[PDB]
């Protein structure tokens, strides 16, 4: 159990890793997919 | 009463060892999955 | 030549998402599991419960807290399973 | 008789050696199965 | 000539930033694993609090008192992993 818990400490690890660096300028466009939402829930009050 | 005590030990021991090792087991399964995602390598064709 | 490249890519992208559905996949197996675990686990604490009753018909004290002993432990494993099953559906949504 | 006599001295010294080790925090855990046998005491007293 | 001296430059930075990467990466696993360690170790001095508890039930102050020599031993050194967890947050975002 013990050498499974250091695997799952590996992954933990990795995640930090994996974490890190997800960062990127993409979160801007994400800013844009959502504006875009905004307008079919603006078409949806249209709707209403 | 001393077997009775011993019994209670090996089934916990061995029942909890298991399911721990089945979530460990599965929780790299899942990180394996995200990490994966992310290693998607289709974007090379940027050089074509 | 990009051609080969981005034809490449593609069909590197075909692989993948099998992969993932099969991952997806898997992950509805484990959690049908714990669910599958937890319901009857949730029973056996009533029928130990049951078991109880007995001797609160006459007597035997030992039996019902013995009762009481299953029923501790049936309880705190549907939680720690209850617990699991949370994570799984977590996970499952993140690959989804 | 003598000879066994020894044996049984040996065993008692195993003794000796084995109930000194027996000291663990694990009495502390008896505590709290006697807690909990108390609840079912409790839970009898409320079938009574 | 500059031509190749700029080139081999240029190759030169394609190997370095690669290290970087590895470095950061590096960093990312450290911080892992002391959050993981300290988070865990925060526990400990509660479990061992529950050891304290059932001594308050009846008598072993001693055990009482044990329980809370694990807890201010574990909480120093949560302490001094969240000390090594600013530095290594402060070192990462220098490298990043």
């Amino acid at each position: 159990f013990e050498r499974m818990e250091n695997k799952v400490l590996d992954m933990e690890a990795t995640s930090q890793a994996a974490g890190e660096l997800a960062g990127f300028g993409i979160e801007n466009q994400f800013a844009q997919l959502e504006a875009s939402s905004g307008v079919e829930d603006e078409l949806a009050a249209l709707k209403a | 009463r001393n077997l009775a005590a011993l019994e209670a030990k090996i089934s916990e021991a061995k029942t909890k060892k298991n399911m721990l090792q089945a979530r460990a087991k599965a929780a790299k399964a899942n990180a394996e999955l995200q990490q994966t995602l992310g290693g998607l390598g289709t974007s090379s064709a940027t050089s074509a | 030549d990009p051609e080969k490249v981005l034809e490449q890519a593609v069909i590197d992208m075909q692989e993948d998402l099998v992969q993932l559905r099969q991952a997806v996949a898997r992950t509805i197996a484990e959690e049908k599991r714990t669910e599958q675990r937890l319901n009857q686990d949730t029973q056996e604490a009533k029928k130990w419960e049951d078991r109880a009753k007995l001797a609160l018909t006459n007597g035997e004290e030992n039996l019902a807290r013995e009762a009481l002993a299953r029923k501790k432990s049936l309880t705190d494993t549907a939680a720690a399973y209850q617990t699991q099953l949370a994570q799984q559906r977590t996970m499952s949504e993140n690959l989804r």
